[PDB]
């Protein structure tokens, strides 16, 4: 995997299995399972009230208050409709299927269920894209605490929608290596002329964001994407939203792998040194 | 809120993945990794050299077992990790693709085989603390988790905190005595037989007897007949005579599908129904240099334990791991043990003139439905507890002391 | 550990070299007396054979083990001939001619177990154990020939010929000197 | 260079039979092998294997035909050819650390063992016990004793040590031996008196030897230096420093010439003159011994080393 | 469409030009820029038949040999290709891996009147103009200055090659934005101090000291006192 | 806990010859005063600094004549000062001492270096 | 500053003098045989430490003894990225010390790698090829680190491309 | 000695032969191609003496490895070795005939018709071993009998799209002639049942007469004594 895929395998697996047994009709076996995702998301799949025939998925985004300010509610209703039951206790969204009425379009309902985290995030982008595609500019700026020390700023401008990922690097290795990757992001347009402009500010907030309490310190980085009309339009917005909200974990994922890749080469270079010393025997 | 810790059980046959607080693992996957083989055109002179992002072009688990253009590798051997380059990649896709847990905020419970060399604990902690960035790790002894899985699943009132646990994974078999929740580590014995040796012995025996199985599927069919047609026999020489005389009922046809031509093929399944798992009682078959039956080793383990605990142990022999699942396995192990212990007592009557008769010993061998994933379940219950976050090595400990914090073990 | 060992070491039964001249229930001519019990040392060997070849350590209890082991080594040799035989009639005729060949005796070179059998010193030892081992071979081959061929077609059966590769602790009565 | 590789591994000591027909060696283990010159080629004839740890010195008494061995097991044994097989005799050596060197006295009544215990054990036969018993030289030896050589009068013993200093000691055993004659080193010589001390202060002293008149000691040190103390100049000592690696062993070959060898793997001649009292590098591994002609007028000498094997020179 | 013939064709051209002699002007109708652009494409993304991934190495070797005989950077038919190629990511990288080791792939034979060191030559020809100096990504040129600032230090006096690295620093200083980023300037000055003071008297040592005098006279930041 | 118990235990002449330009003698002038016997530490650091001034201020092409003028004692002393200057690195100093090393080695051989290693009274 | 050829030659001639090892059973415990440079329990058997350096950052320390010599060497970490890559290279070489018979499992404090030669190694292995290995290491180490820096830069660029190209 | 030792030590590495981890194709290839040379460049009597060493253990281990190996590259070199060994001595041939090797070759050919190069060599080696007319285990006829004979007749009549040299027609004629050579009697003969059952054989018919016209015997490929 170079890119991080967007759909949660545990939902995608368990719902596909349960709906398969519903198509065979053989037995409504019980399910109860909880699992995390990235961003501190904490899903729960359960039978509601013990009804083995009903299956309920729940999301638990910690930042859903001050995300439903930017829609994140009408969108869920537009996409899930009849499946968007009332929230389970302690969770912000729930989504209830049953093995009695589920349609023959099994693959569609299971795939769209796996997207549940994406369909929560997507409303802030879809709103601000629609602002830019309609020329409003004076609107307020969306601040989303997708982690508790690490915040996304989505801002609309007549020419642009910009997505600033504040981020934090935990070990000095990750700072030094991360500073390399984003240098290659800075120049990355040279090999991909249409790609969005990526700016990296290191310790210091970027100068336009410098009107909020953005952090300062050696571990902090700000990455700014710039999305043009070739990205925010109605044909491209869905793919663009899929990419953007995964970027932060894409960056940290490849930092991990690049350290592993170094280790592979070091063992090789060691073996070719040992081959020399063996001639002293 | 508070996110559940991750539990990863790096088996020699099947790795088991999920989060704390679930009654089942979210994934059971074969512990293999498929890597792009085209480098073999250059790699004739030396091992494959990686560049670019080619080392991200790999698959693990069921995505990897039958791909047409990737060579499958099996990193784990006798429970030990033998090629850390491949295992380090295997961990990346386990964490990020399957679990999708960001390592930075999930504690990890990561299991260990009791034979694991200290050097291999240093490496495994170094990868988890420093290649990834786990906030805390706990290397947990597989046997104790298997016993606790039975303890927490079995009926109340019979939840004894003492037992002898026999764990036979795919790689090695371990016999672990536990008393009052303490592992008597001095008294551990290892039997160098497990599912792989049973599979390979069937695989050899088919290749002597039944040419026509295509070499690519030689391992597939040996595994399939083992899991579906094999059983522990009551008496070997008599079973051969039974098969020779009533072959019409004992010989079973197996029909397989060719991986390439998709023609069907079929075989007789015969002596390798009872041969195979017999190697637990006659290790000299599969292994040149080990000879004590499992029903011999188990008694030597117990009869080395402190005199007070010996009788409790015989009451609660726990079978664990998939290689113990053969039909009639526990029934024979009990019979062999019972014949060994009651004679040990009978001798001490004569050497005492019959002035006193000893109480019998109630050899009981117990089995439970978790056995395909019992170690994992026992981990997921441990990892739910608040004590787990007190027991783990915290990341700050690996900052004050190096990998050396993971030198130690139960022995 | 415990491979199968000979049951029938009666104290009345005489020894030559390090081998016990157990009675045989055979019509072939030879010096050992005629057995009348149902079980016989050649049938011990033939009954144990399938199990016995799998064990890889073998502890000699007595001279009868040095005798019964010799039969199994010879069975692991007769199976080589009769797997090639198209019919039971061919095998039976073949097997008679196999056993009369001059196999090595204890300590004569190429015999596989010179560490463990001592050579007979004298003619009345040597000639008699040749006359004994010959009739053991003659009977042993014929008793296989009755049961390895499946009666439906005289196919030398898969279940017996499977063992041809599995020499008894890697010892060949053919002898490694050839 | 006559040469023969007995072993690949370090020949840790050697000693020669009376007529040089046999050579005793350590094959870098706790056994002693004797080889006989079976024509052009050596054949092993005996294997003395009583020691419990690596033998570090061998010597062979030419008149009595007895082999003494010592080792890092803290044993010493005197081996006598009982008919055809060598049999050991106990030495009550009483040292708490490894032995390092052994030399028979020229009269073969006694021998000395140098050791890591910061002592020299002087051994002589105690026939009522049928074992060998020791007296210890001790007082000024501050570290281990590396090499020994006897004055031809069998009383004065010269010793090199890790505390950088060569010394001469009077090993007069009043129990076995008549009082010696006076010498230029001194008239006093009761047991353990200190006759001489080296001026040196830097390198360890690897090798020590007497001239055949006993009037001169020479030693070699880890400084890559040779020194020679002459008793007739009243113990004035010559010095020559050299450009090559250290020297490990040395022998006189005449009253006015030395041969030495060292980590350079080849033998080196140092001459001396009694007029100016200076050594001269006449030029050209683990120890050297004289085959024929002795220390007065050697005709052949031989060498063995860590690099393995035996070599004979003329 | 014949991977084997392509490999041998590239190898033979590298073998043939390996002695750096001038060619008939009629050759550049083909051996001119369109062929150079073809070779850059082969290195930048290769061919489906190249399952050995072997043409990129052969074509890197070939461009070094082709350039070996050209006299200057302005007219240079290869450098005009690099200027006009859309993006030279891979070739930039492979050229540094060769310079780092510092060997010359073009000297495949032992013939004695040897030409210049081909890779030092090729880089001096790259940097001779601002249009080709932009070939490098920023991180690549940082690693270039580091590699050459090392090689200039380690080479002993009187080596033919030390002049060439001195000349390549002179080229980099003179045509890149060097004095506005100054990546290794302290370490460079500390070496140029030593080189200029070097009391050895061979002709090549005199030439090394002269090119430092040229370099510091052009750019007074060089040779200034340490910070 | 039983197991853990610890138990059973010139400069006015040197700068004169330098300023006269008598550089070959200025090397000799430094080597007259080896502080080998001194218990004081600061005397050693002073003596090493004084000799380093001569080794640095020497012209590189003349080092051959300078070393060759010393006796074997001076050459062993020169080496003992050379290996000292390597423990006080400075931008120029290491470059010249590595040259003084090669010429002192050609005069004294590896044996001269061994007498640096074996020297029991550290200068 | 100083060129590489004099520095290596000075190291070689020094290290050539220090490998004059000998077998020597210890004085402090009954009959243990141990390298004096590591146990340091008696000090008349230790040689004077000597140091060779070509600038203020690259230095080779030689610590001799009657039966062993310890060689510990430091290499210039010129960049922030090189400190990480050098540490990993040394770690993975040091992780295999049973194969490099002359290598310590931990460095000497303030040095990047440190070799320990015993008398046994000079007796079993070719002594002169041990020197050549220390020198061959010391020649190649910074070329090897430079190669890693380039290879990491390349990976970062390809990974950046694989994200942006999808928009 | 070294090669047959190491090949055995790999054959029994029961972990690596089924759950691969190490890379081993290269070392095996080098050992096999070295073996193939020695069996043909060296004194035949030495080569005999090592094959027949301990009741043909060197041979039978290498045969058992071929059944177990499945890299097509390694299989192809093993066949070349078996041919050279088969040339040495009829005692080696009769061992190969009696071992498992013929059965795996016939199973391989019927299932993997795509590797034309292995398919040709397989038929060659299979005809070579049968060339002495030694009696086989009856268990062999299970694969070798009438199904396999029909498969060969189809190839010689119809060919395969991958054969551009037409070597398979000629080799399959020689292989049918080799297998028939040892069969007794007449009516039950497994090859004759195939000829009877096959749908209008005709190319085999006229190919067979062209052999009789010249009177040569393609199966007598070796000079071994009991013709
Ligand atoms: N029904 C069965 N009978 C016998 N063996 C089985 C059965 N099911 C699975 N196995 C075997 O269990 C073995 C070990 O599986 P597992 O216990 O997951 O090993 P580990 O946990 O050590 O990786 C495998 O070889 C598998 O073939």
């Amino acid at each position: 995997m170079i890119l991080l895929e967007v759909n949660n395998r545990i939902i995608e697996e368990t719902l596909a299995l349960k709906f398969e047994n519903a198509a065979a009709g053989n037995k409504p076996e019980a399910v109860e399972v909880t699992f995390a995702d990235f961003d501190g998301v904490l899903y729960h799949i359960s039978n509601p009230n013990g009804d083995k025939t009903k299956v309920m998925v729940s999301i638990s985004l910690k930042f859903y208050k001050e995300l439903q300010a930017h829609g994140a509610d009408e969108l869920l209703k537009r996409v899930y409709g009849s499946y968007l039951v009332n929230p389970e206790s302690g969770y912000n969204v729930s989504l209830l299927y049953d093995l009695e009425n589920l349609p023959a379009s099994k693959d569609s309902i299971v795939h769209q269920a796996g997207m549940l985290k994406r369909n929560c995030f997507a409303s802030v982008f879809e709103k601000y894209f629609q602002f830019q595609e309609e020329g409003k500019e004076g609107e307020n700026r969306a601040v989303i605490h997708y982690r508790d020390d690490e915040t996304m700023y989505v801002e609309s401008k007549k020419d642009r929608v910009t997505v600033v990922f504040s981020t934090v690097f935990k070990d000095d290795d990750d700072v030094v290596i991360g500073k390399v990757f984003m240098q290659e992001f800075k120049e990355g347009r040279r090999a991909s002329h249409t790609a969005p402009q990526v700016l990296f500010s290191h310790r210091e907030p970027p100068l336009e964001l410098k009107d909020t309490d953005a952090a300062v310190g050696d571990n902090i980085g700000y990455i700014t994407f710039v999305l043009f009309p070739r990205h925010t339009n109605a044909s491209a917005r869905d793919n663009t939203i899929n990419l953007i909200h995964t970027f932060r974990d894409y960056l940290h994922y490849h930092i991990k792998c690049s350290k592993a890749y170094i280790h592979t080469r070091m063992r090789a270079k060691t073996s070719d040194f040992l081959k020399v010393l063996n001639r002293a025997r | 809120g508070r996110l559940p810790a991750c539990v990863v059980d790096c088996g020699t046959g099947y790795t088991k993945l999920g989060y704390a607080g679930n009654t089942e693992p979210q994934f059971i996957i074969p512990s293999c990794i498929a890597i792009k083989e085209s480098a073999k055109v250059g790699d004739q002179a030396q091992r494959r050299v990686m560049k670019g992002v080619d080392d991200l072009d790999f698959f693990i688990g069921d995505e990897a077992i039958e791909k047409p253009t990737y060579a499958t590798k099996w990193p784990i051997r006798h429970g030990i990790v033998e090629d850390w380059d491949l295992m380090e990649r295997f961990m990346e896709q386990v964490i990020f693709k399957y679990l999708r847990a960001e390592p930075e905020d999930h504690y990890f419970l990561l299991t260990e085989p009791p034979l694991n060399t200290p050097e291999n604990r240093e490496y495994t902690a170094e990868i988890m603390f420093e290649s990834f960035n786990v906030p805390g790790l706990y290397i947990a002894v597989q046997a104790v988790l298997a016993l606790a899985a039975s303890w927490t699943s079995r009926q109340v009132g019979e939840r004894t905190l003492t037992g002898t646990v026999i764990d036979s994974g795919d790689g090695v078999t371990h016999v672990i005595p536990v008393a009052e929740g303490y592992v008597i580590g001095s008294c551990i014995k290892h039997i160098p037989i497990a599912g792989r040796d049973i599979t390979y012995f069937i695989q050899q025996l088919l290749r002597d007897r039944e040419v026509g199985i295509p070499p690519e599927q030689s391992l597939e069919t040996a595994k399939a007949v083992k899991e579906r047609y094999s059983y522990v026999c009551p008496d070997l020489v008599k079973e051969f005579n039974k098969y020779d005389t009533d072959g019409s009922k004992w010989i079973k046809q197996y029909t397989g599908i060719n991986a390439i031509s998709k023609k069907e093929f079929s075989i007789d399944v015969g002596y390798e129904r009872f041969l195979g798992p017999e190697i637990f009682f006659h290790p000299e078959f599969a292994n040149p240099d080990f000879t004590q039956p499992i029903s011999e080793v188990v008694d030597e383990v117990i009869q080395n334990c402190p005199i007070d605990v010996r009788r409790p142990l015989y009451k609660n022999i726990v079978l664990s791991g998939g290689s113990t699942m053969f039909r009639d396995f526990g029934r024979r192990l009990q019979r062999d043990l019972k014949r060994t212990v009651d004679a040990r007592l009978k001798l001490s009557e004569e050497l005492s003139g019959g002035r006193l008769k000893p109480k019998p010993i109630d050899v009981q061998v117990i089995t439970h439905h978790m056995q395909r994933y019992a170690v994992w379940f026992g981990g997921s219950m441990l990892a739910s507890t608040p004590e787990f976050y007190q027991v783990c090595h915290t990341k700050k400990d690996y900052e004050e002391i190096g990998p050396s914090i993971c030198r130690h073990n139960p022995v | 550990m415990p491979a199968y060992h000979s049951s029938l070491m009666d104290p009345d039964t005489k020894l030559i070299g390090n081998m016990a001249l157990l009675p045989i229930r055979s019509q072939f001519k030879g010096p050992a007396p005629r057995e009348t019990k149902d079980t016989d040392i050649v049938d011990e060997a033939i009954y144990y054979f399938k199990a016995n070849v799998f064990f890889k350590n073998y502890e000699i209890k007595n001279e009868a083990d040095r005798t019964l082991i010799y039969i199994t080594l010879y069975i692991s040799e007769c199976l080589k001939k009769l797997q090639k035989c198209n019919s039971k009639s061919q095998g039976e005729k073949e097997m008679y001619t196999l056993g009369i060949t001059n196999f090595p005796i204890p300590g004569e070179p190429g015999f596989p177990l010179n560490a463990i059998y001592a050579k007979p010193a004298n003619k009345q030892e040597d000639e008699v154990m040749r006359a004994y081992l010959q009739q053991l071979r003659q009977e042993t081959g014929l008793r296989l020939c009755e049961k390895v061929f499946d009666p439906q077609n005289d196919k030398p059966s898969k279940w017996w010929t499977c063992f041809v590769k599995r020499q008894f602790m890697n010892k060949s009565l053919s002898g490694p000197g050839q | 260079m006559a040469y023969h590789s007995f072993l690949v591994e370090p020949i840790s000591c050697h000693a020669w039979n009376k007529d040089r027909t046999q050579i005793a060696i350590c094959p870098n283990n706790h056994e002693v092998h004797i080889y006989e010159k079976s024509g052009n080629k050596w054949v092993q004839v005996h294997e003395l294997k009583e020691h419990n740890g690596q033998v570090t010195g061998i010597d062979w008494a030419p008149d009595s035909n007895r082999i003494v061995t010592c080792g890092t097991d803290r044993n010493a044994y005197v081996w006598t050819l009982k008919g055809r097989t060598w049999k050991p005799t106990l030495v009550i050596l009483r040292i708490n650390r490894a032995a390092r060197c052994v030399r028979w006295a020229p009269n073969e009544k006694k021998f000395a063992v140098g050791s890591g215990s910061r002592v020299i054990s002087i051994c002589y036969f105690e026939q009522e016990n049928d074992w060998w018993v020791c007296k210890h030289i001790k007082k000024p030896i501050r570290s281990t004793v590396l090499s020994l050589d006897w004055h031809p009068n069998s009383v004065l013993l010269a010793a090199g040590s890790c505390d950088f200093k060569c010394r001469i000691f009077s090993a007069y055993i009043k129990e076995v031996e008549e009082r010696p004659a006076p010498t230029p080193w001194g008239s006093k010589m009761p047991f353990g008196e200190l006759m001489f001390e080296s001026s040196s202060s830097c390198g360890w002293v690897h090798g020590v030897c007497f001239s055949a008149n006993g009037s001169r000691v020479a030693w070699v040190s880890h400084d890559s230096t040779v020194c020679l103390a002459d008793a007739d100049k009243k113990m004035a000592v010559a010095t020559l420093a050299s450009e090559t690696l250290p020297l490990l062993a040395v022998t006189f070959i005449t009253e006015s010439s030395l041969v030495a060898a060292g980590h350079d793997c080849f033998p080196v001649l140092f001459t001396y003159d009694s007029a100016a009292g200076k050594l001269s590098f006449g030029g050209r591994v683990s120890q050297i011994s004289v085959l024929s002609g002795g220390k007065a007028k050697c005709s052949q000498f031989c060498t063995t080393g860590m690099d393995g094997g035996m070599s004979i020179w003329d | 469409q014949d991977h084997q013939k392509l490999c041998y064709s590239a190898l033979i051209l590298a073998m043939v030009f390996s002695m750096g002699e001038a060619v008939p002007y009629a050759h550049y109708e083909h051996l001119g820029t369109p062929f150079a652009q073809f070779l850059l494409n082969i290195v930048e993304d290769g061919l489906p038949l190249d399952t050995t991934e072997q043409l990129p190495d052969l074509c890197v070797n070939l461009l070094l040999a082709l350039n070996l005989h050209l006299p200057a950077a302005d007219q240079n038919v290869i450098m005009a290709a690099l200027s006009k190629h859309a993006n030279v990511k891979i070739f930039s990288e492979k050229l540094l891996l060769l310079l780092n080791r510092g060997d010359d792939p073009v000297r495949i034979f032992k013939h004695e009147p040897q030409p210049p060191h081909s890779v030092l030559k090729f880089l001096q020809d790259v940097f001779g103009s601002p249009a080709t100096a932009a070939i490098f990504y920023h991180t690549d040129m940082m690693a270039l200055i580091d590699i050459t600032v090392r090689h200039i230090a380690d080479l002993s006096p009187g080596d033919k090659l030390r002049m060439e690295y001195l000349s390549l620093m002179h080229a980099i200083v003179r045509t890149t934005p060097y004095l506005q980023h100054r990546h290794r300037l302290p370490d460079l000055q500390a070496i140029l101090r030593r080189i200029l003071n070097e009391e050895e008297t061979s002709p090549q040592c005199q030439m090394d000291r002269m090119i430092v005098r040229e370099m510091c006279k052009e750019f007074l930041v060089l040779g200034e006192a340490p910070s | 806990r039983f197991r853990k118990v610890d138990v059973g235990e010139d400069e006015g002449e040197v700068d004169s010859c330098l300023r006269q330009g008598n550089m070959t003698a200025a090397l000799q002038a430094a080597l007259k005063n080896p502080p080998i016997n001194t218990k004081s530490q600061a005397v050693k650091d002073r003596a090493g600094s004084i000799v380093l001034k001569v080794l640095i201020s020497f012209k590189a092409n003349d080092i051959e004549k300078a070393v060759q003028s010393l006796d074997k004692n001076g050459v062993d002393l020169l080496m003992k000062y050379i290996y000292k200057g390597f423990e006080s690195p400075s931008d120029n100093s290491s470059a010249v001492l590595l040259q003084w090393h090669e010429k002192a080695l050609a005069a004294g051989g590896v044996g001269s270096i061994v007498r640096v290693l074996t020297a029991r009274k550290t200068v | 500053t100083a060129t590489l050829r004099p520095y290596l030659s000075a190291v070689r001639a020094t290290l050539q003098a220090a490998l004059c090892l000998e077998n020597f059973s210890s004085q402090v415990v009954e009959r243990h045989n141990k390298p004096e440079v590591e146990v340091r329990s008696s000090k008349e058997l230790l040689l004077q430490p000597v140091t060779i350096s070509r600038n203020e950052k690259e230095k080779v320390l030689i610590e001799g003894s009657i039966n062993s010599v310890r060689v510990s060497i430091a290499v210039k970490q010129a960049d922030e990225i090189e400190k990480i890559l050098c540490h990993k290279f040394m770690r993975f070489m040091m992780m295999r010390a049973e194969n490099f018979f002359i290598l310590r499992r931990k460095p000497v404090e303030g040095y990047d790698i440190s070799f320990l030669i015993t008398n046994f190694h000079t007796e079993q292995m070719y002594k002169h090829k041990l020197v050549d290995f220390v020198i061959h290491f010391m020649e190649e180490i910074d070329k090897e680190i430079s190669e890693m820096k380039l290879s990491v830069n390349a990976r970062a660029r390809i990974v950046a491309e694989e994200f942006l190209k999808n928009f | 000695e070294v090669i047959f030792a190491d090949l055995a030590r790999r054959k029994d590495d029961a972990q690596q032969r089924s759950w691969a981890l190490y890379e081993d194709e290269g070392v095996i290839r080098c050992y096999l191609e070295e073996l193939l040379h020695i069996l043909t460049d060296a004194d035949p009597e030495v080569c005999k003496k090592m094959c027949k060493r301990n009741e043909f253990e060197s041979v039978l281990a290498l045969v058992a490895y071929y059944q177990m190996e499945h890299r097509a590259s390694l299989r192809l070199l093993l066949l070349k070795c078996f041919g050279a060994m088969c040339s040495l001595d009829a005692a080696i041939i009769s061992t190969l005939v009696s071992s498992v090797l013929p059965v795996e070759l016939a199973r391989d050919m019927q299932t993997d018709t795509q590797d034309h190069q292995k398919l040709c060599y397989s038929a060659l080696i299979l005809a070579m071993v049968f060339s002495m007319g030694e009696a086989v285990p009856y268990a062999h006829y299970e694969h070798l009998g009438t199904p396999f004979a029909q498969f060969l007749l189809n190839i010689v009549e119809d060919g395969l799209p991958l054969d551009t040299t037409e070597q398979l027609p000629d080799l399959c004629v020689n292989l049918l002639l080799a297998l028939n050579l040892h069969l007794p009697a007449a009516d039950q003969n497994v090859i004759m049942a195939a000829l009877s059952k096959h749908a209008n054989v005709k190319i085999f018919s006229e190919k067979l007469l062209l052999l009789l016209n010249r009177g040569d015997d393609p199966v007598r490929i070796f000079k071994h004594e009991p013709q």
